[PDB]
């Protein structure tokens, strides 16, 4: 699996750009897409998702207006229009993959990046916490906070757990807040109840220290939280 | 008699082996659907509450 | 020469030798108890999108996705909770007639007509569905398909036999024969460990999976078994044939208990199928419609009426709470 | 201001009651009970059924006002809308069909040329528009000639007199229209499914199947005298009863427009018991 | 109301779509299903066209795609899976012409399209007959005569005369000569009239077939 993000660098405020996602290694076509940003020395903020037909399309309050997404499937590419073009939108650009169906791991994989930079009533999940050292082998806890219960009549939880380490992309850990992904050891737990939510860590080892993030699928827009650093 | 040699090896053990009586199987079946009678919601219509149809 | 004679004999011996372990007459055991009275379902749900008969169909043991397969060369996964559709799989051989989920969840069987068990693959990267191994070998016609895990499954045929494969390789690891006529039913065991298999011989038979050998063999039937399904306990199963009767075998007798049957009752039987308790048999006929019968009295306690043709396939869910039924008119029909 | 002809009303409308309603509760058995599955055809046809019959249903009313010798008992809003529901069912059994004709026309005059797509999931779509709209005018109708002002005198189903509510004249002569659009959109098909359907008992000669192809087509010129026979009497008159009443007359001439009007509506009922007969 | 549910049903109705043009599509195709006495003419008749259990031919003649199922290849029960295919467009009969003196055989070929015929599932379903082997007919006349086979036949043993006997033979097994058609063709060598004639009786099927929709059959 694939995903090469392309069409970033210097331009000026007010002008235009377009980036181009390229998949290679999976159905582009039963898939939606998403964009996400990360400022240089910040978080997570999401962008715009276009669904699977292209029938379906949400933006941010932040960018509406101004941007357009779209998806050529038969040549397996997502772009993004981009005009008026202001500071706040220096940043790392990420293309992701999210399928929806009774059992799916959705923000399963993430690409690389394109780094622009130019001259120059929504939930708020909130982590506490924004340092920890700590020591290979003991044991750790990360908590997180939503504004609204996450909790819904069917009976699901939609909680989010990211994990980005130094100088790569971020990696799904858990989706729904109990539920493991494919690829990560069961030292990773979850565990919570609406209002609240928590994460253990057990028999740590290296390459676990990073940044950890918490997200929520429970109504658009989406947000992360501050990202909670894990070193030693 | 190219392959009816075996067909008596088999009934002579299809016929070498133990049967308990029609009572005793009777009773278990009897028990067992007893035992598991409150867990049998379509036997025992449950609260729409606790029916996800 | 001689050898047509002992066995005449031999079977005069068990003929008698289960004739002196009967003296209860279940019927007669189970004449004081409470009856169940009358029961009444109501359609839940209906599952529509397939454009032709739907022959086969299978819960998933988290008792709320089911798989169905049509003669349009479609398998579909469903939802139950909502009737939404999570996979759609096109076959190459439209001639399907039996469909299987895997416990864990991962892996579809089908088969048919062409004489080959494919295994499809659901849980896999790339977001689709890929066929892993077709097994090959019968010279029938694929009539059942049941897993015992992941690696393993055992198949039924037209040919007179029943294998156990090993689906890394694609190799029979073992082959049971024994019966004079096409084999059309199969039901394994809870312990997955010892099957039964009812064939057009008017016969069952019962198997051990570890070795090889038919250990008991059942008759009673005046036609052709189609359907058969073991009682929750292990040690009991029922079969549904041509003329009209389903009868329950138990296996430690090595008899049969009970008959149902009814005069106003003419239609064959395609399916079977318990209760989670073991005492209401469900079975599905000809005549359009689905019946519910007391297994320890014979009576009747319902029917199930909502299908303007055969019903072809009939399931219940390992929690208990719902039934599931196929017709060809191209409908399933949940009811609880 | 005549009698003479009370008593034929009477005499055609009692049989046509009884014919009609055992011919349609039969068909509805059949296109319910018999057939569990309904093309778009029968489907056409089950709509026809049930507005005819419930047409029937509005008929008893009829032979009440005729012995009673002009009653004006059940009502004084109770019999004005009666006539409106007999118009509304006699007009909703004139465009289903020529959409059953329509339908009917596209089938057969294709095999492989693939004309056009069709289906019987957007029938029922139109089967209900055919019966809100026609609300449309039942309501419409009501409010229009009810609560405008009022004129019984001991009369019902009467000849009536414009010049105080001149809406529903101009509404009559739209409707009037409309089915000889209809008209000429059902001839020019039930015209051509026996142009091309009876060569093909010519050309495909030597072959079994040739004594159908035959039938078919002096089936489908039956299914247009009939419409013929019974509509094109009424709504053609009519322009002379639409008109004529709408203007200043004699109680000879006003009187000759009503007696021949009421013979031909019984005429264009006659339909409502020979189109479940199709067989 | 809903959640991220609302994708699991935008997924559901892209899925509904194509099942709709899969059989927008599978149904505008002709499904045939041939038989035949024990290896009579089941494979000529197949190479004559030029495109492990069943086996599917498709080939197309004048924008009609034609799909042939031959199940010689299945030996079990028929009456088992003989449903399969009821609602098929048509059934292809092929019976030789020199099976009368060898052995008897005709006897067997009537009594299976005695039994094909007369069958529950295919009331409606017509059938179109190869008489086939007509140029060694031609010669297993003149030795043996046509009374070995049909005793009571007594009538000129000639070829326009004995075919026709078989033709006669053959057609009055029908018992609903109300509700299906039989065609019946000799066939040619040469100048490829096998599947013209395949055409010809497809498409008077499926007129008949729409105009018994339309109701005024
Ligand atoms: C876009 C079209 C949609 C199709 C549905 C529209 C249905 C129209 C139903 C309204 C009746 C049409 C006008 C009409 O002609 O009917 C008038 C009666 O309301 C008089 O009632 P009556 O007094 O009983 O008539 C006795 C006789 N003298 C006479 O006037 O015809």
């Amino acid at each position: 699996v694939q995903l090469v993000e392309s069409g970033g660098g210097l331009v000026q405020p007010g002008g235009s750009r377009k980036l181009s996602c390229s998949a290679s290694g999976f159905a582009f076509s039963s898939f939606g897409m998403h964009w996400v940003r990360q400022a240089p020395e910040k978080g997570l903020e999401w962008v715009a998702y276009i669904s699977s037909g292209s029938g379906t399309i949400y933006y941010a309050d932040t960018v509406k207006g101004r941007f357009t997404i779209s998806r050529d499937d038969p040549k397996n590419t997502l772009f993004l229009q981009m005009t008026s073009l202001r500071s706040e939108d220096t940043a790392m650009y990420y293309c992701v993959r999210s399928i929806y169906y009774y059992g799916s791991s959705p923000f399963d994989f993430w690409g690389q990046g394109t780094t622009l930079t130019v001259s120059s009533s929504d939930i708020v999940m909130t982590q506490a916490t924004s340092s920890v050292p700590v020591t290979p082998g003991e044991s750790v806890s990360i908590s997180c906070r939503s504004s609204k219960s996450l909790l819904h009549s069917n009976g699901n939880t939609y909680l989010y757990w990211f994990l980005q380490r130094p100088g790569q992309s971020p990696q799904l850990l858990i989706y729904r807040m109990s539920n493991l992904a494919s690829g990560v050891p069961d030292r990773f737990s979850g565990s919570g109840s609406g209002t609240a939510f928590t994460l253990t860590i057990s028999r740590l080892e290296a390459e676990d220290v990073g940044v950890y993030y918490c997200m929520q699928h429970l109504e658009y827009p989406l947000t992360f939280g501050a990202g909670t650093k894990l070193e030693l | 008699i190219a392959q009816a040699r075996k067909l008596v090896e088999q009934l002579k053990m299809e016929a070498n082996i133990d049967r308990i009586k029609v009572s005793k199987a009777a009773a278990d079946l009897m028990a067992y659907c007893e035992a598991h009678a409150k867990e049998d919601p379509l036997l025992t219509p449950v609260p729409a509450s606790e029916n996800p149809f | 020469d001689q050898l047509r004679q002992e066995a005449e004999q031999l079977k005069n011996q068990i003929r008698d030798a289960r004739k002196a372990c009967a003296d209860a007459t279940l019927s007669q055991i189970t004449n004081n108890i409470d009856p169940v009275g009358r029961i009444q379902m109501r359609t839940r749900r209906t599952l529509r999108g397939h454009l032709a008969k739907i022959y086969a169909m299978h819960w998933g043991t988290d008792s709320r996705l089911l798989v169905s397969a049509s003669q349009d060369g479609k398998l579909i996964i469903w939802d139950s909770y909502t009737t939404n559709k999570v996979h759609a799989i096109p076959l190459r051989s439209s001639w399907v007639m039996t469909c299987a989920y895997a416990p864990s969840g991962n892996y579809v069987a089908c088969g048919g007509l062409d004489n080959i068990c494919s295994i499809y693959n659901l849980k896999t990267r790339e977001g689709n569905v890929r066929v892993s191994r077709e097994l090959a070998g019968h010279t029938g016609y694929l009539s059942c398909c049941r897993f015992l895990d992941d690696n393993q499954i055992v198949t039924s045929s037209g040919d007179t036999t029943c294998a156990l494969w090993d689906i890394e390789t694609g190799q029979q690891t073992t082959t049971f024969t024994g019966h004079t006529g096409d084999v059309m039913s199969l039901s394994l065991a809870p312990d997955t460990r010892l099957f039964v298999s009812g064939a057009c011989d008017a016969s069952a038979k019962l198997w051990d999976v570890r070795e090889g050998m038919c250990r008991q063999t059942f008759t009673g039937h005046e036609s052709d078994i189609n359907a058969i399904c073991f009682f929750p306990n292990g040690n009991a199963f029922a079969t549904g044939s041509d003329d009209a009767t389903c009868r329950l075998f138990d296996l430690r007798a090595d008899q049969e208990l009970m008959t149902y049957s009814h005069d106003n009752i003419i239609c064959g039987i395609t399916s079977v199928s318990f209760s989670k308790s073991g005492r209401l048999l469900l079975a599905g006929y000809d005549d359009f419609n689905c019946n519910v019968w007391d297994a320890l009295k014979a009576d009747r306690a319902g029917v199930l009426a909502g299908h303007d043709n055969r019903v072809s396939c009939l399931g219940v869910t390992d929690d208990g709470m719902a039934v599931a039924t196929g017709s060809w008119d191209s409908f399933l029909k949940i009811w609880n | 201001d005549e009698k003479l002809l009370s008593t034929v009303l009477t005499t055609s409308y009692s049989v046509i009651f009884i014919v009609g309603l055992v011919g349609n509760i039969i068909a509805l058995y059949v296109f319910l009970g018999i057939h569990r599955k309904r093309n778009s055809i029968q489907i056409y046809l089950l709509n026809v059924a049930i507005a005819d019959l419930l047409l029937i249903f509005c008929l008893p009313f009829r032979i009440m006002y005729h012995i009673n010798q002009n009653k004006w008992t059940l009502g004084v809003i109770l019999c004005k809308v009666v006539g409106t529901l007999f118009y509304m069912n006699m007009y909703i059994s004139i465009i289903l069909l020529g959409f059953i004709s329509l339908d009917r026309y596209i089938k057969i005059n294709r095999s492989i040329q693939q004309r056009k797509a069709i289906t019987t999931k957007q029938s029922i779509y139109v089967c209900c528009i055919v019966w809100m709209l026609a609300l449309g005018g039942f309501l419409t109708m009501i409010i229009l000639t009810l609560k405008k002002g009022g004129h019984n005198s001991t009369m019902c189903f009467h000849y009536r007199d414009k010049h105080n509510a001149k809406g529903e004249a101009i509404f009559n002569f739209i409707l009037v229209v409309m089915f000889w659009l209809i008209f000429l959109l059902i001839i020019l098909s039930y015209i051509k499914i026996g142009k091309n359907l009876l060569r093909i008992s010519k050309r495909r000669s030597k072959f079994p199947n040739s004594g159908k192809y035959a039938t078919t087509a002096r089936n489908s010129f039956i299914v247009l005298i009939i419409f013929t026979i019974c509509f094109v009497p009424y709504h053609a008159f009519r322009f002379i009863y639409i008109s004529s009443q709408l203007n200043v007359s004699s109680c000879y001439w006003k009187e000759i427009v009503h007696k021949t009007n009421e013979i031909m509506l019984v005429l264009s009922s006659f339909n409502s018991c020979l189109d479940p007969v199709m067989y | 109301l809903s959640a991220e549910d609302k994708a699991a049903v935008e997924r559901s109705k892209m899925i509904d779509r194509n099942l709709r043009e899969d059989g927008e599509k599978a149904a505008r195709e002709v499904k045939l299903l041939l038989l035949g006495a024990g290896e009579s003419g089941k494979s000529t008749i197949v190479k004559q066209m030029k495109i492990t259990g069943i086996v599917e031919t498709h080939f197309t003649f004048k924008d009609l795609h034609f799909k042939m199922f031959d199940v010689g290849a299945q030996r079990s029960e028929r009456k088992k899976w003989i449903h399969c295919f009821e609602g098929v467009t048509a059934i292809i009969f092929c019976v030789a012409l020199s099976d009368y003196d060898l052995v008897n055989r005709m006897h067997e070929s009537m009594k299976l399209f005695d039994s094909i015929c007369n069958n529950k599932w295919f009331t409606d379903t017509s059938i179109i007959l190869f008489l086939n082997k007509k140029d060694l007919f031609e010669e297993k006349i003149k030795k043996s005569p046509l009374t070995i086979c049909y005793p009571e036949y007594a009538g000129s043993n000639t070829y326009e005369e004995a075919a026709a006997y078989i033709q006669c033979q053959f057609e009055d097994l029908n018992k609903r000569k109300d509700t299906k058609e039989i065609y019946t063709h000799f066939t040619c060598s040469t100048d490829t009239k096998n599947v013209q004639f395949v055409f010809d009786a497809v498409t008077d099927v499926i007129i008949k077939n729409n105009l018994k929709d339309c109701g005024l059959f």
